[PDB]
C-alpha cells in the first residue's frame, strides 16, 4: 500500500571510504513485489536499511510512505512462546494468526508439540531448528500489518520443499496486495518479480522486468 | 492430543429439542477446530457444524442450518450443539471431533474423535 | 407484553438448598443473555450469574461452584440451584433478560428485570 | 469524514455468496456508530474488511491507518495483568489508570495481593469470562488509536457492568474518539450518532435513533 | 495487603522543620496511592497530601500548600513528608494511608492506614 | 514543520484552574526544542497534549502522528534487558548496539553473565534509578519515529553519564530528528533550537538561545 | 558569588567512618541535584552517590547500604556518610550541584563542582 | 546490598523508656545478622546488642543487659531494640547494622549502616 | 565470562586450505564480537577478520580480503576461520578472541582470549 | 523407657544447663517450662545431639522429629512443605493438616497445597505448616519446641488437644510450654531456671507447691 | 539430541603423545555415557574408552590400558582423550560418540557420532 521510490542515492558507512551504496535507482509501485539479487557483500541489505533510515544518503533522494514491517537476514526468537513470538505486541485475531501459520509453514510442527503455540521458546523451554527459527521469524514479520514488507534473505536457511511452499502460498498468496521486497537470488523467484534490481559491488548492474532479464 | 467425551444423546419427539455436550481432556483445547459429525445408520460421517479454537468462526450442513448452533467454553474445555426443531432425519449417532489444522468441515481432517452418542427422532 | 417473574425464594438454613426460577411470559421473539443478580441491604446491586442463550455461563466468585444457572429455552425460563447456602447469600434475587418482542421489526434487544426474590439464610 | 464506504461489497470464497452486499455509510471525526443485525448477517466480516482482512470485490473504502480492535472473543497472553493491558505501547500511569477504572478493573485487580502483577497463563483460565472479556476491552481501549471497532464486547458480561462500562469507556472516556460497535441493544443504540442494521449481507437501515424510532 | 508504619514525629517549635516517613511492608506497592492524613484533637482526620502509585500526581491540602511536600521512593517502599515553616495549627497525629482505587484525596477512600506520630508545634 | 501549538489552553478538572494557559510555538523538522519551568509549572502535561492524553479547552495542535515518548518516572517491564528495550518493535542488532552505546548501557550489561537475557521484575526493583532510566530512555529511542518526547530523562542520572548521554544520544544519534527535551540545564539549553520556559501553566519565555542570553 | 566547599576528607584505618559535607555558598536563588564523585589515581572521575531535591537517592553499586547520601535544603548542604571503609574507597571526593544563581532570570541551571577532599583508607 | 534506617530516637527522663525501630531495604534480610551499636560523645562505635536472621540468638552488652530487648520481624524486614529503665549513660547516636556473616559482636563485623538516631537521657 | 578452544591448526603446502574452529564456553555467545587474530613469531597480534554476535557484520585485514571466511553458529556455540590459498605469510599462532564491547577491530577490545593454533604454510 | 538423662551439664562456650535428671516413659509427654534463657532449647539440642554434655549420659531410640520454635519454610508448595522427604500417604497426610488447623486455609486457596510458597502467610500459618512437617514425619520422639508461640489461643487450643493429645497420643513426646493450660496434661514437668532443675514431677505434685 | 565434534589428531612419531578434544551442542550433556572408539583401514569401529555422564564410571580397551585416559568436563560440554606412548596400531580415525543408555561399551548403543580425526603413529 506503498510507493517506494530511489533517484541518484549513494550513501557510505564510513566518512571519507569506498560507498556501498552508488547511484541507485528504482520506483515500486503499490502492491509489487521487487527481487533484490545480488553477489554476497553486494549491498543488498544496506539499502534495506536505508530504506529504515538506519543508513543516511550522501547525495540522492528516498520516498515511501511508512508503515514498514522488516524481515532480517538473521533469525532471532524473544523469550516466550511461539504465540508471543509471532503476534509481539500486535493485536490477536485467530483467522489472520492461523492464517499465517499455515503460510509459513509452522502448523505441522506446531501440532507436533502437545503445548501448541504455547512452548515456551529460548533456552528455558526449547530449542528449534535453523528452519523452525526462520519460520517462526517470516511468521512474525508477515504478522505485523504494515504497507510495506522488507523481506531480507528470509529463505536462507530452509529447505528447497518448504522455501517452494512459504514463497508460493505466503510472499506471493498471502501477501499479494502488499508492496514487498525480496533479497533473492533464485531464478524461480525473480520469474514471479513485478521489477529486478541486481547489485554488485554496491553498483546496479541490472534494473528491470523479468522478460528484460531473459532478453540478456 | 485430546481424548473426546459426549453426552446429551437419547430419543425425541419430532420437533422436540436436544442438546449435546463434549468434555475434551488434554492440553491447548484452544488450538483445536472442534465440529459435530452425524453418522446415519449405513451412511457415513457427515459433517453438522464446526467451531474455530477462538469461537469466532461456526459453519452448519445445509440442513441443520438456522436449527442446530455450535458453541464453546475454553474455560470448562466443552463443546455443545443445540438441536431444536428436530426431524426424524437427524436419527444418527453424533460424534465430536477435534481438528489440530485450520478451518476445515470435511471429517477427514479431524484426528481426535469421541465415542459417539445415538439420537432418535420419531415423527 | 412481556413479564419476568421469579419464585424460589425463602427462609432457610445455613448449608441449605434452594432452586430460584425466572420464566419470561408475553409476546417474546427471542432472548438472548438471561442472568441473575443480588443486592443484600444497603449493598448495591451485582451479579450471582449469568447465561447466554447457547448456554455459556459466568459466576461470581463468591457463588462459583455451588450455585448453577441454567436455562430452558423451550419454557423462556432461567435457574439459580443455590446450594451449600451460607449467612452471605442473604440478598434480593432479581432476574434480568435480554428480550426481542415480537412487535420489533428487527432482532433489537431491551433489557427486562424481574420484581426480586427474598433469600434470607440463618445461622441456626 | 474518518470512515466512508461505497457501493462495498466482498466474498469470503470466490464465486460464492457475498458476505456483504452494496454497503454505504459516512461517520464522521468522533462519531458512534452502531452495528446491529441477526446472527451471520456480516457485522464482523464488515469490521474485518476496516482492518485490512478482507478485501473488496467492488467499492471502495476510505479511512486514517490508527485502528485498534476489540475481538467478541477475548484472548489473554502469558503474563501479568499490567503486561496484558498495556501490551505493545508505552507506559502512561493516568492513561492506565483512567482505563482500569472505565472498564471496571479496579475491584477486581485489588482483590489479588500481586494486583497488576498477578501471572496469567495463555487464556486466562484462572479468571472469570466476564474478568477476561474486561482485560481484552482495556487492552484495546488503552491502544491509541484514530478508529475503535468493539465487536460485541459485552457479550459475556453482566448487565449491570456493561451499563457502566458503555457509559463511563464507550461514551465518556472514549467521546470525542471515532468508534464503531457492534450491538443489538436500544440502550445502546439511543446513544449512537448513526445505526447500521445488517440483515443477511444487506443493509436493511442506515440513519439516526429518531429515523429507526419513526419504523 | 499493606501494613505501613510512620516515624519522624515530635517536638518543634513554629517556624521549624519536621520530615515524616512511612514505610510500607507488602506486595504492589506501586499499585497504591500514599497519603498523608492528619488528626486534629477533637478533630476528624484531614488531608494533608498525597501521591499516586508511579509519583506522578502530587496533591496538598490548601492550608499546607507551599510549605509541606510528599515524595515516594518505591525501591525502598516508602513515602515521606517534608513539613517546612510550621504553625501551631499543624499539632495533630498524622497517618500514612494507602488506597487502593486511584486518585482521591478523601480519606474514606484509604484502606490500609499506621499507627500514627504525633506533631507538636510550639508557639513558645 | 513538525509540531505547532496555537493559543493552546487546557485543564484538568473542569471549573478549575488551567494546566496551560496560552502556548504557542512552533517546532521545525528536526529540531531541538528545550521545555524549562519550575516543579509543576506543566511541562508534563504540555507533552501529555502531544499525547492526546490532555485535550485543549481552545486552541489547535498540529503534528505528524509517528511519537515515542520517554516518562519522567521509569518504567519497566517483567522480561529480559532486551525484551524491555525491544518493546514490540522488530530486531536490529546494530540499532540495538548502537542505542545500547549512546544510552551509556553497555558496561552495565556487560557486567552480567547472561548480558541482555537478565531477567528482570516490575519496576526494576533489581537496578539502580540510573540504570532504570537509561533502559527507559533506551526503549524510547530504539522506537523509530518523527517526534522524541523526552520528559526529564536524566533527573535520575549523575551529571557525568548525563553528559555521556546528552552528546552521544540526544544530539548525535537522534541528529536529525524532531525532538522535545524536558530539561532546565543551561548545558542542554546552549545547544537548543528553541526554547520554552513555562511557570504556573504560562509562557514567561520562548526563543532562541541568544535572545535567552540577552535577558 | 557561589562556591562549593567539601571537608571531612582525611587519612582513615580501614573500617572507620567518615563523613563528608559539601556546602553551597554565594547568591543561590535554588539548587536542584547534588552528588558525590570520587577518582582515584590514575583512574576517571566516576558517581558515588546522587541526591534529588526532593531528597531521593542513587548509588554506585560499590558503595550502596555502606554510603548515605543526605541533605539539608535550609544549609544548602550536602553529605556523604561513609561507613565500613575500605583501601578501594581511597580516593579525591568531588561534590557537584546544579545551581540557579540569584541574577538567574527563570529556575534555570548550571552545573558546579567543589575543589576536592582527599580521602586515604590505610590496612 | 541493604539500606538501613533508624527511628524512634529523641529526649528522655532517667528511668524512663524509648523503643528504636530499623527498617531495611533490600534482598535476603534473613541472612544478615542484625545489630544495633551507639556511639557516645568522643568514644568509639560500642556494640549494644545483636539478632541471628532466624532470631534464634541474642547477644546484649552487659551494660544494658536487663533493660534492653532486641526484636526482630523478617515478614517486615524491621529489628527494634526496646530501651526500658534508662540511664544518662546511654546518651549516644544509636545505629542499626547488618552483618553477612555468622555470628560477630563486634562492629568490625558490619558492614552496612544507618543514619543513626540521637538518644538524650537527662536527669 | 566465555572461554574458547580453538582448533584445526597444523602444516600445509602453499596455495592450500585450512578451516579453523572455535567453541566457547559461558553464557550469552551472541552478545560477543567474535574474532580471529594472528601472532606471528616476533610480530604483534594482528586483527583477521570479526564477526558481530547476530553474525550480519564481517569485517576482514586487507592482507586475508577474499581468500579468508569468518562464520558462526550461535547454536553450537562456534566461530570457524576457512582459511583458502594460503600464502607462506599467513604462517603464525591463529587466536580466536571475544569482545563485549560493539564493533571494534582492535585485539585491545578483546577481554577473552584462546590458547591459539599454530599454522604453518610450507613451500 | 524412651527418654532418660542422668546429671547432665554442658557449655555453649556459665553452663547452659546443670545437672540435669528425668526419666520420660514410652508413650508419655514431658512438658518443658521455665524463663526466657533458661536452657529449654539447649536441652532438647543435646537430646539431638547438636549440644555435647560436658558430664553425664543421655539414652534414647534414634527416632526424632523435631519442631522449631523458629518456623521455617521451603521455596515450593505447601505439600512440598509438610511432605519434605517423607513418602506421601493421603490418610496421613490429611490427618495431620485437619490436627495442625490448616484445612481451612489450605481450602482457601484455588490451587490448595499446590499454592507454591517463598505468597507470604501469617506468622500462624507458618507455625502450623512447620509443625505439620515435624507431626507428619513418623518417629518415636517428637520434641516439639515451643509450637504455639505465634498462634492465637483458640487455634492454639484446638492444635494442643486434637493434634498433640490426639494425633499422636500413643507417642512419646518432649513439648517446650510454659501454659498451665498444656502443664495440666502432661504426664511429667521440668521446670528450668538458669540452666537448673528447680522442678521435676506430676502436675499433682507441681499444683501442692 | 546432541551434535559433536572432535579435534587434536595428526601425525606423531612412535612413543609419542596426542590429545583428542570433543566438544557437545545440545541439551543434558550429563545424561550420556561419552566414549572414543577408532576405525582403522579395512577395520571395523573398535571402543577405546567410555566416561559415564558423572564421570564416575571410566572403561578402557585392553590394548590402550595405562596409556590412554578418559576425561570430562560437564560445565564445557568436552570429553578428552589423553593418548601416551603411541604405538603404529593406534592408527586409525577417532570417532567420539554419545549413548543415551546406561553402560555399554558396544558402539552398537552409541547413537550420536562425530566427523572422525585421524590420527598416525
Ligand atoms: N552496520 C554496518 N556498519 C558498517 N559497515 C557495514 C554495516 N553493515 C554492512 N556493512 C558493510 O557493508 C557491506 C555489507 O553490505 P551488505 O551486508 O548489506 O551486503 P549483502 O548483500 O546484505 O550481503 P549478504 O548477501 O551476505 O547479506 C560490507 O562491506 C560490510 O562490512
Ligand atoms: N474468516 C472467515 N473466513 C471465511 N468465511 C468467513 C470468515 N468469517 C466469517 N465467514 C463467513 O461469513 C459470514 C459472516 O458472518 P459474520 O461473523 O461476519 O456475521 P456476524 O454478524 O459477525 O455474526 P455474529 O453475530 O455471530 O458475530 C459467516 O456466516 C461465515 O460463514
Ligand atoms: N493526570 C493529572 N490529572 C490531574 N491533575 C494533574 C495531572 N497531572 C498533573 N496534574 C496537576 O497539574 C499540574 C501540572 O503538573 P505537571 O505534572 O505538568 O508538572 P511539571 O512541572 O510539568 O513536571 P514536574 O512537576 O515534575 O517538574 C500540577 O499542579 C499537577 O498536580
Ligand atoms: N547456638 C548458640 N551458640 C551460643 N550460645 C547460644 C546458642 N543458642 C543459645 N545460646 C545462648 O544460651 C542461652 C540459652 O538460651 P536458650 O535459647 O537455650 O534458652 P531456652 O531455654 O531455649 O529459652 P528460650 O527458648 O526463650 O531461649 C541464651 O542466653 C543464648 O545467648
Ligand atoms: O488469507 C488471505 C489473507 O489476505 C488478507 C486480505 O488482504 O490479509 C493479508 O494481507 C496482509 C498484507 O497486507 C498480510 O500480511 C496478512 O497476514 C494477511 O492476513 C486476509 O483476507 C487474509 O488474512
Ligand atoms: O548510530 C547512529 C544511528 O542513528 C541513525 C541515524 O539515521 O538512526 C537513528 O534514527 C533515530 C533518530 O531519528 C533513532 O531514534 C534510531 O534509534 C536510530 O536508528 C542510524 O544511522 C543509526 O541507527
Ligand atoms: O488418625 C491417627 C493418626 O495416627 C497415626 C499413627 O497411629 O499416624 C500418626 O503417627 C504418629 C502417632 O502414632 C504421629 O507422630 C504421626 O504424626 C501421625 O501421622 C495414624 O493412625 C493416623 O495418621
Ligand atoms: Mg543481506
Ligand atoms: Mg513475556
Ligand atoms: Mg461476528
Ligand atoms: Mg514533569
Ligand atoms: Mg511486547
Ligand atoms: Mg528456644
Ligand atoms: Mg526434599
Amino acid at each position: 500500500t506503498t510507493e517506494v521510490v530511489m533517484e541518484n542515492v549513494t550513501a557510505f558507512w564510513e566518512e571519507g571510504g569506498t560507498p556501498v551504496l552508488k547511484d541507485i535507482n528504482f520506483k515500486i509501485e503499490r502492491g509489487q513485489l521487487l527481487a533484490v539479487a545480488g553477489s554476497t557483500g553486494a549491498g543488498k541489505t544496506s539499502l534495506l536499511m536505508m530504506i529504515m533510515g538506519e543508513l543516511e544518503p550522501s547525495e540522492g533522494k528516498i520516498k515511501h510512505s511508512g508503515r514498514i514491517s522488516f524481515c532480517s537476514q538473521f533469525s532471532w526468537i524473544m523469550p516466550g512462546t511461539i504465540k508471543e513470538n509471532i503476534i509481539f505486541g500486535v493485536s490477536y485475531d485467530e483467522y489472520r494468526y492461523r492464517s499465517v501459520i499455515k503460510a509459513c509453514q509452522l502448523e505441522e510442527d506446531i501440532s507436533k508439540f502437545a503445548e501448541k503455540d504455547n512452548i515456551v521458546l529460548g533456552e528455558g523451554g526449547i530449542t528449534l531448528s535453523g528452519g523452525q527459527r526462520a519460520r517462526i521469524s517470516l511468521a512474525r514479520a508477515v504478522y505485523k500489518d504494515a504497507d510495506l514488507y522488507l523481506l531480507d534473505s528470509p529463505f536462507g536457511y530452509l529447505d528447497v520443499l518448504t522455501e517452494k511452499e512459504i514463497f508460493e502460498s505466503c510472499v506471493c498468496k498471502l501477501m499479494a496486495n502488499k508492496t514487498r521486497i525480496l533479497v533473492t537470488s533464485k531464478m524461480e523467484h525473480l520469474k514471479k518479480a513485478d521489477k529486478i534490481l541486481i547489485l554488485h559491488e554496491g553498483s546496479s548492474y541490472f534494473y528491470g522486468t523479468f522478460s528484460e532479464l531473459q532478453n540478456l | 492430543q485430546v481424548q473426546l467425551q459426549e453426552s446429551g444423546g437419547g430419543l425425541v419427539q419430532a420437533g422436540g429439542s436436544l442438546r449435546l455436550s463434549c468434555t475434551a481432556s488434554g492440553r491447548a483445547f484452544s488450538w483445536y477446530v472442534m465440529g459435530w459429525f452425524r453418522q446415519a445408520p449405513g451412511k457415513e460421517r457427515e459433517f453438522v457444524a464446526t467451531v474455530s479454537g477462538n469461537g469466532s468462526r461456526r459453519d452448519y450442513a445445509d440442513s441443520v442450518k438456522g436449527r442446530f448452533t455450535i458453541s464453546r467454553d475454553n474455560a470448562k474445555n466443552t463443546v455443545y450443539l443445540q438441536m431444536n426443531s428436530l426431524k426424524p432425519e437427524d436419527t444418527a449417532v453424533y460424534y465430536c471431533a477435534a481438528s489440530s489444522t485450520y478451518y476445515y468441515t470435511d471429517p477427514e481432517k479431524y484426528d481426535y474423535w469421541g465415542q459417539g452418542t445415538q439420537v432418535t427422532v420419531s415423527s | 407484553q412481556v413479564q419476568l417473574q421469579e419464585s424460589g425464594g425463602g427462609l432457610v438454613q445455613a448449608g441449605s438448598s434452594l432452586r430460584l426460577a425466572c420464566a419470561a411470559t408475553g409476546s417474546i421473539r427471542s432472548i438472548n443473555n438471561m442472568g441473575w443478580y443480588r443486592q443484600a441491604p444497603g449493598k448495591q446491586r451485582g451479579m450471582v450469574a449469568i447465561i447466554t442463550r447457547v448456554g455459556n455461563t459466568d459466576y461470581a466468585d463468591s457463588v462459583k461452584g455451588r450455585f448453577t444457572i441454567s436455562r430452558d429455552n423451550a419454557k423462556n425460563t432461567v435457574y439459580l440451584q443455590m446450594n451449600s447456602l451460607k449467612p452471605e447469600d442473604t440478598a434480593t434475587y432479581y432476574c434480568h433478560a435480554e428480550i426481542t418482542e415480537q412487535s420489533r421489526p428487527f432482532y433489537l434487544t431491551d433489557d427486562y428485570w424481574g420484581q426480586g426474590t427474598q433469600v434470607t439464610v440463618s445461622s441456626a
